[PDB]
């Protein structure tokens, strides 16, 4: 069940429950970052645009990487 | 092609495109089709008050390929 | 939200959120893996005890290894 | 120490430790103490015809440290 037709809501919980990232999930569901969209960021993009500290920014991307090598 | 658009032929292609929200920026900021697709990435996602996912998505999927 | 106080149901529930894991949840919950039990686990027991392939139980050892990481 | 356990004694020990299900495995293969701690982590995995999540916490947090 790929992430491109992941909604926004899906995107933010799965955020959620990634450790050290439960208040993190709000501000991608207030951007509408869709999974068709979270395919499309970058680390730099969560540090940098969304102020997310590198930590928590790593382990979304990481997740960012498998989901994009799955598709 | 694109590099000719008026301000108005942006905003048509950005509401046909399913962006109408989005595409006010472009009337607010009037940027026709040449500025249009000189936009950096950055620029799209932080400089037109618009919401980063819709944002992502205009860039990678519009301005890159238009 | 540390990983060691998810109920088997979250463990199920976050494989099944991993692409190409959603046939995978079930197991986990008919087997009581609990977040406790969770952190315990190698790819070699998701491989050989639980007959997952060796793709998606690397996508569920890398999830064990991020988990343990924040504890 | 545990070596000495008799098979009622390793039922017990882990029937108070919240394990009373996964008990009566020990008592029906007869395993008395010094079988328990030589029991490797495969064996308890596969052996004992338990849930693998108790399974794991019993050679990780009983088994290896006893």
């Amino acid at each position: 069940g790929s992430v491109s037709k992941w909604s926004t809501d899906e995107v933010s919980e799965f955020i959620q429950s990634l450790p050290g990232c439960e208040e993190h999930g709000k501000v991608f569901k207030d951007e509408q970052i869709d999974g068709e969209a979270f395919l499309l960021m970058t680390q730099t993009d969560i540090v940098k645009i969304m102020s997310i500290k590198e930590g928590p920014a790593e382990k979304i991307f990481n997740s960012i990487l498998m989901f994009k090598a799955a598709e | 092609s694109p590099v000719e658009w008026t301000v108005m032929d942006v905003v048509e292609y950005f509401t046909e495109a399913g962006f109408p929200e989005q595409a006010t920026a472009f009337q607010e900021q009037e940027i026709d089709g040449k500025s249009l697709l000189r936009m950096q990435r950055t620029d799209v996602l932080t400089g037109l008050s618009i919401r980063l996912g819709p944002a992502l998505k205009i860039y990678e999927h519009h301005i890159k390929v238009l």
